[PDB]
């Protein structure tokens, strides 16, 4: 009842490393694809099985390879990764293949960046900053501001909670984030989020306030060499009370 | 319901003794697809037998052709004999 | 299997209607499909054409032309949930899928009692930053990239405060220079006249 | 031009003997065979040289893709049917779709399923409704048609897609497929019966029948079938018996590619 399940959700790479996606459906289809999403392009089909036991090559093949493991199973292979490979990919399944009117379902994607050197990748710093005072006086809301800055890659999830719970009503989070540098290739980011909340909720003392970026970064096998903290994957929050 | 196999056994061209020519026998109308020909000189099996894929017509019945180089004799008798579910023994059709 | 149109981009306003087309030319044709896709997630099939006519499920009918290679989806009362990329995609001669390369609804928010104002945020202790935030200005209203490599501004964000039924605009401005302040913060964008900017 | 017609068969059994495929698949333009794949090879592969020389691999590889995945689908068709029959032993699964062009402009499409070779399902495109011969066929029908998207793409399929594919392979064909060879016909003399004979002839579409008196008596007519005759070309034949009391002038009428012929006795 999951429907299409890829991992992983993020990855960042070096310049010759290898990767497998894996991707699973539980739809008992028999036909599934794995594409490449880049800004600016339709989906292009990377390698596809439209049946179990036979795979074949889509429109962009090389670099890539799969394995149609079983019928639930279809993975790709990134065996030695190049920057040209930064892409979102997705894996998808239909019933058949070249047999009506039959519709795509899709995973969540992944979003893989590819990149010569790691000693670009830094985490998010995050801080939080109170409403304004003259915005309470004027309006009777309270907007909070957690800016979260100078990350790399662009591999975040912002999220907001409230009294130890996640919240989405009253949050507006930037779509897509800032380059700190729009001119460098590789500038870091930054995101933006806001909480609006009544100026009453805002004015309990014991409402508590959290702003939670989980960053997808390094892990054990990356190497480091720099003399900063390795940027491994981690949670960065900054917090507010009510006043 | 099983469908016996028609057979027609004829030459691809006029026969004339001494010229040089093809027997055929063509095989159709039958069902289901799994069947046995034999061409025959003088009842014995013709060895070097040639014979089209399976074919398929729009009544859902089977057909093919067997064929082979062959000159015919005043003496020499051809035939083709064919197997089939619904046949309890081979079947043989003389040609001419 | 050749070439697929559709815009990159369309802006309407919350309640309105939208037609997004899309325009094929390709080797065959096995029907046309369309795809909505929120930033951040998965495709969805959202519907199918393969005959001419027009198709309606909701909100939501699409048409299609074989003659003309021409299809479009229409989002009658558009509500900001609509707010996602459309996908067009066209089955071939050959069963194969080509892709258009999205069109990007953006939705501006139907803002009932403009209020815009810049308002200065508190000093965070652990923070150099100054944060200013533009805030409660009609849709029409544009927010530009700040022009001091110091200074960062955010794109407008819609909210909405789901228990008050009240939507919002508000756009971020930050720096940690000695100058920044939220009175000239976003002197960049064309802003209302009747901009509040509460005294310092 | 004449008429032509766009053939794909598939056929599939359930358990079937040593090494006979349990899968076939074989298009057909007009009478000849143009591609095929089978459970087997599992390739897809020309039966004409004219196809195998106007399409390059990567058709091919495509096709042979595809089909793989029509096989797998068959076989759980025919699953499905075998057991809503509660039938055992092996049993055979028959689909055949395609079009024609006629020689006024106009078009016809056909879509059809068999069971052990007698109709099991048939595709009515004008009504968008599926025909079916009994209760398991009903059961499929209910099944098919529950996706008015399937039925409207079969539709489309068969007045759109079928016919471009058909004038793409005449072209490709044209030499075989849009030639003329006249026939060669006598008549030979055998109660005795008088035998017309034609043979040499392309296309295999030819009539023949006998006339008595300049009347025709289709009651007493025998006629053979239109034969292959091995090098590419077709033979047939139409036989009456003769009034051994009372002469009558007999003739031997063939029609073949928009030419009459007539032999007298
Ligand atoms: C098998 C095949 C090939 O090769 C060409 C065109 C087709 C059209 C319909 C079904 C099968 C086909
Ligand atoms: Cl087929
Ligand atoms: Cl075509
Ligand atoms: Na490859």
């Amino acid at each position: 009842n999951a429907g299409v399940t890829q991992t992983p959700k993020f990855q960042v790479l070096k310049t010759g490393q290898s990767m497998t996606l894996q991707c699973a459906q539980d739809m008992n289809h028999n036909s599934m694809y794995w594409y490449r999403q880049d800004p600016g392009m339709g989906l292009r089909l990377i390698y596809y099985s439209a049946s179990e036991g036979t795979t074949d090559k889509g429109e962009v093949p090389n670099g890539y390879n799969v394995s149609r493991l079983n019928k639930r199973e279809f993975s790709l292979r990134l065996e030695s990764a190049a920057p040209s490979q930064t892409s979102v990919y997705f894996c998808a399944s239909s019933v058949w293949t070249g047999e009506g009117s039959g519709e795509l379902f899709f995973g969540e994607g992944s979003r893989l960046t590819v990149l010569e050197d790691l000693k670009n990748v830094f985490p998010p710093e995050v801080a939080v900053f109170e409403p304004s005072e003259a915005e309470i006086s004027h309006t009777q809301k309270a907007t909070l501001v957690c800016l979260a800055t100078g990350f790399y890659p662009d591999h975040v999830e912002l999220s907001w909670w409230v009294n130890g719970k996640e919240v989405h009503s009253g949050v507006c989070t930037d779509p897509q984030p800032l380059k700190e540098q729009p001119a460098l290739n590789d500038s870091r980011y930054a995101l933006s989020s806001r909480l609006r909340v009544s100026a009453t909720f805002w004015q309990n003392p014991r409402n508590h306030f959290r702003c939670q970026v989980q960053f997808y970064g390094l892990s054990e096998n990356d190497e480091w060499t720099q003399d900063r903290a390795k940027p491994v994957t981690q949670i960065v929050s900054a917090e507010a009370w009510g006043r | 319901i099983q469908r016996t196999p028609k057979i027609q056994v004829y030459s691809r061209h006029p026969a004339e003794n001494g010229k040089s020519n093809f027997l055929n026998c063509y095989v159709s109308g039958f069902h289901p697809s799994d069947i046995e020909v034999d061409l025959l000189k003088n009842g014995e099996r013709i060895e070097k037998v040639e014979h089209s894929d399976l074919s398929f017509s729009k009544d859902w019945s089977f057909y093919l052709l067997y064929y082979t180089e062959f000159t015919p004799t005043e003496k020499d008798e051809y035939a083709c004999r064919v197997n089939h579910v619904t046949l309890s023994q081979p079947k043989i059709v003389k040609w001419d | 299997g050749q070439n697929i149109d559709q815009p990159t981009e369309m802006t309407a306003t919350e309640g309105a209607i939208v037609q997004i087309n899309c325009t094929y030319q390709t080797s065959g044709f096995n029907g046309l499909f369309w795809y909505q896709q929120h930033a951040g997630e998965a495709p969805t099939f959202l519907s199918y054409n393969v005959l001419d006519g027009l198709e309606e499920k909701g909100r939501f009918s699409s048409f299609l032309s074989r003659s003309k290679g021409y299809s479009y989806l229409l989002l009658k009362e558009l509500q900001m949930k609509d707010s996602a990329s459309y996908l067009c995609a066209v089955k071939d001669s050959n069963y194969q899928l080509i892709w258009g390369a999205g069109t990007k609804l953006i939705i501006k928010p139907d803002i009932q009692n403009p209020d815009p104002a810049v308002y200065q945020l508190r000093d965070s202790k652990s923070s150099d930053k100054s944060v200013c935030l533009f805030t409660d200005f009609d849709s029409q209203t544009n927010v530009s990239q700040s022009k001091d490599s110091d200074v960062y501004i955010t794109d407008k964000c819609v909210l909405d405060m789901r228990s008050m039924d009240f939507k919002s605009n508000s756009a971020v401005a930050w720096s940690n220079k000695s100058d920044f302040a939220c009175a000239n913060a976003f002197n960049n964008s064309i802003i209302p006249e009747d901009t509040f900017f509460p005294s310092p | 031009m004449r008429t032509h017609s766009l053939r794909y068969f598939r056929l599939g059994v359930s358990d079937p003997i040593h090494g006979v495929p349990e899968f076939i698949s074989v298009g057909y333009v007009d009478s000849h065979p143009i591609t095929t794949y089978d459970s087997v090879t599992r390739q897809k592969e020309p039966r004409a040289p004219w196809m195998a020389e106007n399409l390059a691999p990567d058709h091919w590889e495509r096709y042979t893709q595809l089909l793989r995945g029509w096989q797998q689908m068959f076989k759980v068709e025919l699953k499905r049917l075998q057991r809503h029959y509660n039938h055992s032993g092996s049993h055979t699964y028959q689909r055949m779709i395609g079009c024609e062009l006629l020689e006024d402009g106009s078009t016809t499409g056909f879509l059809q399923y068999a069971y052990d070779g007698q109709d099991f399902l048939i595709f009515n495109k004008d009504t968008l409704s599926w025909l079916a011969v009994d209760n398991v066929a009903h059961t499929i029908k209910q099944a098919w048609e529950a996706n008015q998207h399937e039925l409207l793409y079969q539709k489309n399929w068969l007045e759109e897609e079928c016919i471009a594919w058909l004038k793409r392979f005449l072209e490709y064909g044209k030499d075989t497929l849009q030639r003329t060879e006249p026939p060669l016909v006598r008549v030979n003399r055998k109660v005795t019966a008088l035998f017309c004979k034609a043979h040499g002839f392309y296309p295999p579409e030819i009539y023949m029948t006998w006339m008595k008196n300049g009347e025709e008596i289709v009651q007493e007519i025998d006629y053979g079938d239109i034969l292959p005759s091995g090098d590419g070309t077709y033979q047939a034949w139409a036989s009456i018996e003769l009034d051994p009391q009372s002469s009558n002038l007999y003739s031997c009428h063939v029609e073949h590619s928009g030419v009459h012929m007539v032999l007298q006795v």
